[PDB]
DNA sequence: TTTCGGGGGGGCCGGGGGG
DNA sequence: CCCCCCGGCCCCCCCGGC
């Protein structure tokens, strides 16, 4: 078959600010800005798949209307964004003459701005300062720390928070109603649990489950979406007896095809984020895990090394 | 104020060694045509402002050393602006220019300005929380004004009720020094 | 390249259709259903070496486009340049343009994407998003930690498990039929055991075994042939060595280890692995015995990986096992 | 040096043919048979297909006992070709099951001989027969005019949109700094037939193409003074340049309408 | 597409005029009135001023209801202009409150029309008033000679010194590698007046200028066969190239003594 | 400080085209 | 025959985890 079905992430991508879930206060602020205009330079930061690009595009559309094509300059990591681009194309766009209503400005949308080089960011400073009367800049990024301090000083900070399970369930229910998808409460709970606050991941998993099995229930959802291995690693590290930890390692991780490097890196991360355990114990476990990680990187990526790491961790915990 | 003609350069312009030699180098000892056609006794002389001097990258082709050499024979006033004076790139400027430090302004010096802005924009600001806002911005006045502009769009009263949330949301995460 | 009979068995038996991929029934069924109704999403295939990921994606492309699939897909791997410039120009142009031959959608196969740079992966995000209406992406990986979370967020994940024993048996039967070979049940069991779920190992060992037989037509591949060609210890040798270590005194254990190793020139690392596998099933009253065994044997394995004195390493193995098992009394 | 032996009276012809598409593709499989030489290649992006055909009449002497496939790299072939002069005859020589191809430049008047050898490469790119397609529009125009239009419009934007409607051909580009539009109409002159603009229309068409691909395609204007463009809504655009005993064809896929 | 309609019967003239001062200024404000078109621009270094004037006699059909100001990025304008031939007529069309202007290249013999749109720029540069001044030295010489002298001298140093004394013109360059000099005297030939070097000196003059600015100025030599240099004691030098119904002027500020 | 590899930006050099 | 535009090496400078 040479035909494609449009992904539901694109088909049901919000087109207005009112269709975005989560971060209610920021969405209301953006709605007020759209109503009144005078949009300032802004930096929107947050975790993947929470509606940052969607928010920026919706704000630009509501602000500009018919003028969107002329008054919006969009650049992302897939386009050329070197110092020359900033110095020529962005400057030309900023200096461009464009008659707009008495409360609107041209918009430059720099998506994934955290990937831009230091030189381009430095060149953007006086460009933003001088042409603010007619042009405004909207950065979208995952890590606001990558944006240099002078640019942060020039922009309004908007830190997006993770989506609660309630909002994900609400959006999934809207999509299900619009698509007439047969489902069960347990299946939706499994999808939400596996998504971990990633709306895009949740929608993709729902669409894949519907396509592959039809009915959205726990069995089909877990068949399509594998249980995250970090939870398995956490269970392995928290086991009371060495035999149980070895059992988990051999059955749920090693026999499923997970590589030793992945297992050791996930163990390091989980141990780092193990608040239930005393910090000094966590540091000793990290020392052992690092020894094992160095051994694996050298080339000895065997099940015996991971078993020895588990044995040392249990000896420390005892 | 002193009736000079300003020739400003910044990071948005090419300031390599070749461009510097073929650019502002000729302006060190050159009369300003605008000054002549706008006739103060100093209006015919340039004041070369090199802003964002730390924004140029390059050990030798960047032109930092070339700017340092220019600083030793300029026939007109030359003012350089940078954010990090102690960076290795700034070594050529060790003992060739008069160094002037601009410290983070205290809350009192800007409380009057903040109150003026608050009343003019017709939103209420509590003077007892202003210092906290400064602590949020680490003395960045532009950031403080931006914070007020963005918050006032929906919340027309600023006081101890919501000071904590506003400060936490807009906290400036600056990388610490060694 | 005069004929397909000149190719190594690992490549001469490469599946050409989705019906020739074994041990991945769930993934094959799901992808077949996706393609049948035109609901193919962006795909990720994560799995260990030699499980059938490249074979599966190539078979899927051939099924979608037919024999002339190479000209209608953009395939990139670790042997080709995949920098940020490549993503910006070549991948973008392929994704944004129509097919030359047909009017169908376009497929981009990023094999071994775990070797891609972070900048290229980041650049791929909006490329995947913008052109999803007419283009689909497939990613293949052995190590998931090398893939950025943004890329993983946009793909549907399929895990290729280590090949089950039944699938290996069926493929061995097909290969035996094609090659006109005979294999004993014990030889098949040993081959499956040493495979560790990798088909390439099975095929290479089978080719070596065929090369070993004096008369490949009349002769049958026995477990002895497999052990000789692979130069691996027999289960009886491992059992004897372990029994001597556990029961006999130091002199007798040393003599037995040396004699067993010198009989067929076995490697110490293979003996250590076999003994570890045997001891895994042992029921130990004290966990400290298991702790000592694992730690000391892992240390010895790491030391062997860098060379060193072989006799001292063997004595170390003997002493480690004896000391660890001394903790089962009190 | 007997299996395949082909002769070009002037080496400039083969050099110009190679330069016509050397910037589009890098690896090409030349198939030589008793009826002449053919070649088909696809660029790395898989957006452009180049198809070259050279008949026997283009050669002073041509002999090919059995069909032979020769895989070559374009830059190496061009580097070897540029050695020869414009007054020297060229000879391509290949043996049975060859691992290399020999290029011989001869200058009888000066008794000058120059031999070069190029190692062949194994390319598993089978010749894909391009089934003939009926096109909505077929327009033949001077090569220089098309090259000028492409070079002018490519500066404004990275995409060029071609519209064919009743007695009119329009080339449009829209970019950051502005837009450009060129309108041409059919016109025939008996005094200067080489400058005529010929258009045959069945259905109107409107297709967008990448500017870089058109810039590469126009490099074949040297081979022929006229270019024929065949356009259909359901088929890729075909740009053909006619040689004395052959042709060079570029099949370019249009951009997705979205 | 009604207010401003300005026609050049060859597109080559406008392209040449733009190329005359393209390398010294980037953003230019073209003010078009009933009388004609004027443009005043200041280079980045703020030491060179370019003044272009084009009269209505230079247009096949010029019409402008009310004065209009157009912001031009010379790079984009030149890129647009290079798409047209000399034999074709070039028409500039500008409407009310224009965000862009239209350039139309038309071929009379053929039926080919090329329409381009150029986006205008927001330029807030102030306009400087140039009052007439009585220079103490005024010379006229062939443009090719001045261009050759400037190019030869610029190869040595970044500064050129010009001395005007009784029936003597001197151009000197002093650099690190070496120095060079060139001396000319007024001369007039009736058979070839176009090479007649003329000088009118009221008082002796001596002024230094930058090499890059002179190299930019001489790029307009193609516009006019002759070039006029006016120098005063302590005022910028004026380099003039005359057009059929217009002029191009470069006011260059000298280096302080 | 720095043991590869990738990315970016700037400087010349030289082929080709135009006058 | 000489000058200018513009593609390609050559070099040098800077991250490298999440
Ligand atoms: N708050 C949301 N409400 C509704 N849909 C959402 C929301 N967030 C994400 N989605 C859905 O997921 C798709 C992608 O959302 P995006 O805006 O691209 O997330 P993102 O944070 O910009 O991703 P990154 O940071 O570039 S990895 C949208 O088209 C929506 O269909
Ligand atoms: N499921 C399978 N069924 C049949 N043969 C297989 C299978 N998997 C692997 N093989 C055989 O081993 C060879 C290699 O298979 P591949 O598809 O290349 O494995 P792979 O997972 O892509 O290896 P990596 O991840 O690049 S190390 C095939 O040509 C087959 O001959
Ligand atoms: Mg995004
Ligand atoms: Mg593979």
């Amino acid at each position: 078959t040479l035909s494609l079905q449009l992904p539901w992430v694109e088909k049901y991508r919000p087109q207005v600010l009112s269709d975005i879930v989560g971060n209610k206060e920021t969405i209301d602020r953006l709605q007020q800005i759209a109503k009144d205009g005078n949009m300032p330079h802004m930096i929107i930061s947050g975790m993947p798949g929470i509606g940052k690009t969607t928010s920026v595009h919706c704000l630009a559309h509501e602000l500009l209307g018919r003028s969107y094509a002329d008054g919006v300059l969009e650049l992302n990591a897939s386009d050329d964004r070197g110092i020359d681009v900033v110095r020529n194309q962005i400057k030309h766009f900023a200096q461009k003459k464009l008659h707009l209503p008495p409360g609107k400005h041209k918009i430059v949308i720099l998506d994934e701005a955290d990937s831009m080089t230091a030189g381009a960011q430095q060149a953007l400073r006086r460009t933003m300062e001088l042409y603010s009367n007619s042009t405004r800049f909207a950065f979208a990024c995952n890590q606001s720390n990558k944006i240099i301090e002078p640019l942060q000083s020039r922009c309004a900070i908007l830190r997006y928070s993770k989506l609660s399970d309630e909002d994900v369930l609400k959006r999934l229910l809207q999509i299900i109603k619009l698509e007439d998808v047969k489902y069960t409460n347990d299946g939706l709970e499994a999808i939400i649990f596996t998504a971990e606050g990633d709306m895009r991941q949740a929608i993709n998993n729902l669409q894949s489950t519907v396509a592959g099995h039809g009915l959205v229930n726990a069995d089909n959802v877990f068949k399509i979406v594998d249980s995250p291995h970090p939870l398995i690693v956490k269970k392995m590290l928290l086991a009371s007896n060495l035999e149980d930890s070895i059992q988990i390692l051999r059955t749920d991780l090693w026999k499923k095809g997970y590589s030793s490097i992945d297992i050791v890196t996930t163990s390091f991360r989980v141990t780092k984020n193990l608040a239930q355990v005393k910090e000094s114990v966590r540091l000793e476990m990290i020392k052992e895990i690092g020894l094992t990680h160095m051994r694996i990187l050298e080339g000895v990526g065997t099940y015996l090394q991971l078993a020895s790491m588990l044995a040392k961790i249990h000896k420390l915990n005892n | 104020e002193l009736g000079y003609d300003i020739l400003e350069q910044n990071a948005s312009d090419v300031r390599s060694k070749t461009l510097l030699n073929a650019g502002v180098k000729n302006a060190l000892d050159n009369m300003s045509v605008v000054g002549y056609f706008k006739h103060n006794l100093n209006g015919k002389h340039f004041v070369i402002i090199m802003d964002e001097v730390d924004g140029m990258s390059g050990g030798d082709r960047g032109g930092v050393g070339q700017l340092a050499q220019f600083c030793r024979k300029t026939s007109t006033p030359l003012i350089l602006i940078c954010n990090e004076r102690n960076l290795p790139k700034m070594r050529p400027f060790d003992r060739v220019c008069l160094d002037i430090q601009f410290r983070r302004p205290d809350a009192n010096s800007i409380k009057s300005r903040l109150m003026t802005i608050a009343i003019r924009e017709k939103f209420k600001l509590d003077p007892n929380v202003i210092d906290r806002l400064i602590q949020t911005t680490r003395g960045d006045i532009r950031q403080v004004i931006n914070l007020l502009s963005t918050i006032s769009t929906t919340t027309k009263t600023i006081n101890h009720e919501n000071i904590n949330e506003i400060s936490k949301a807009w906290e400036k995460n600056i990388a610490l020094k060694p | 390249k005069r004929s397909k009979e000149n190719l190594p068995w690992v490549e001469k038996y490469r599946p050409e259709t989705l019906d020739e991929v074994y041990g991945q029934n769930e993934v094959i069924t799901t992808v077949r259903k996706f393609v049948d109704e035109g609901k193919l999403p962006h795909l990720l295939f994560y799995g260990p070496p030699g499980t059938g990921k490249t074979s599966t994606i190539v078979a899927l492309a051939r099924e979608i486009y037919g024999k002339n699939y190479s000209n209608m897909v953009l395939e990139l791997n670790a042997s080709d340049d995949r920098g940020i410039d490549v993503v910006r120009n070549q991948i973008k142009d392929f994704a944004s343009t129509r097919q030359i031959f047909s009017k169908g959608f376009k497929l981009i196969i990023l094999d071994e994407a775990d070797a891609m740079t972070n900048a290229a992966q980041n650049a791929l995000r909006r490329v995947i998003e913008r052109y999803t209406k007419n283009t689909r992406f497939c990613v293949l990986a052995n190590y998931a930690h090398k893939l950025t979370p943004a890329l993983l967020s946009r793909c549907t994940r399929f895990r290729f498990q280590p090949l089950p024993q039944e699938a290996i048996e069926r493929r061995i039967a097909n290969v035996l039929v094609h090659e006109k070979l005979k294999l004993s049940p014990n030889a098949e069991k040993a081959l499956i055991e040493l495979s560790n779920g990798d088909m390439r190992r099975v095929l290479n060992v089978l080719q070596s075994c065929k090369a070993t037989l004096d008369n490949p037509d009349e002769d049958e591949i026995s477990d002895d042939v497999i052990y000789e060609c692979c130069g691996a210890p027999r289960p009886s040798d491992l059992k004897a060595v372990l029994k001597s270590i556990l029961e006999d005194d130091w002199g007798t254990a040393h003599y037995t280890l040396n004699k067993v190793r010198s009989a067929k020139g076995l490697a110490l690392i293979d003996l250590i692995e076999g003994i570890v596998k045997i001891l895994e099933d042992y029921e130990l009253q004290n966990e400290e015995t298991r702790v000592h065994l694992l730690t000391k044997l892992a240390d010895i394995e790491y030391s062997i990986s860098k060379g060193g004195n072989d006799q001292i390493q063997g004595s170390a193995v003997i002493g480690a096992i004896k000391a660890s098992f001394e903790n089962e009394t009190v | 040096a007997s299996m395949l032996e082909a002769k070009f009276e002037e080496a400039s012809l083969f050099k110009r043919i190679i330069d016509g598409f050397k910037d589009c593709v890098q690896l090409v499989n030349f198939q030589c048979k008793e009826d002449g030489i053919i070649a088909q290649a696809v660029d790395d992006s898989r957006v452009l297909l180049v198809s070259l055909e050279i008949g026997v009449e283009a050669f002073q002497e041509y002999r090919c006992d059995h069909p032979v496939t020769l895989g070559m790299d374009l830059t190496s072939l061009s580097k070897i070709l540029r050695c020869g002069n414009n007054t020297d005859t060229l000879t391509l020589i290949a043996d049975n099951t060859p691992d290399s191809i020999i290029l011989l430049f001869e200058d009888t008047k000066k008794d000058r001989i120059a031999e070069y050898s190029l190692k062949l490469m194994d390319i598993d790119a089978d010749f894909l027969k391009i089934e003939e397609l009926q096109y909505d529009s077929t327009l033949s125009l001077p090569s220089s005019e098309f090259s000028k239009i492409v070079r002018d419009l490519s500066q404004l934007s990275d995409s060029i949109n071609i519209m064919i409607t009743k007695e009119t051909i329009k080339f449009v580009a829209d970019g950051d700094i502005g837009s450009g539009s060129v309108i041409i109409k059919p016109f025939v002159d008996m005094e200067h037939p080489e400058t005529s603009i010929k258009l045959e229309m069945d259905q109107p068409v409107d297709l967008t193409f990448g500017a870089k691909y058109l810039l590469d395609i126009i490099k074949g204007s040297s081979l022929s003074d006229r270019v024929g463009i065949r356009l259909s809504s359901e088929a890729p655009a075909l740009f053909q340049f006619d040689l004395k005993s052959g042709f060079l064809q570029f099949f370019l896929a249009p951009k997705f309408n979205d």
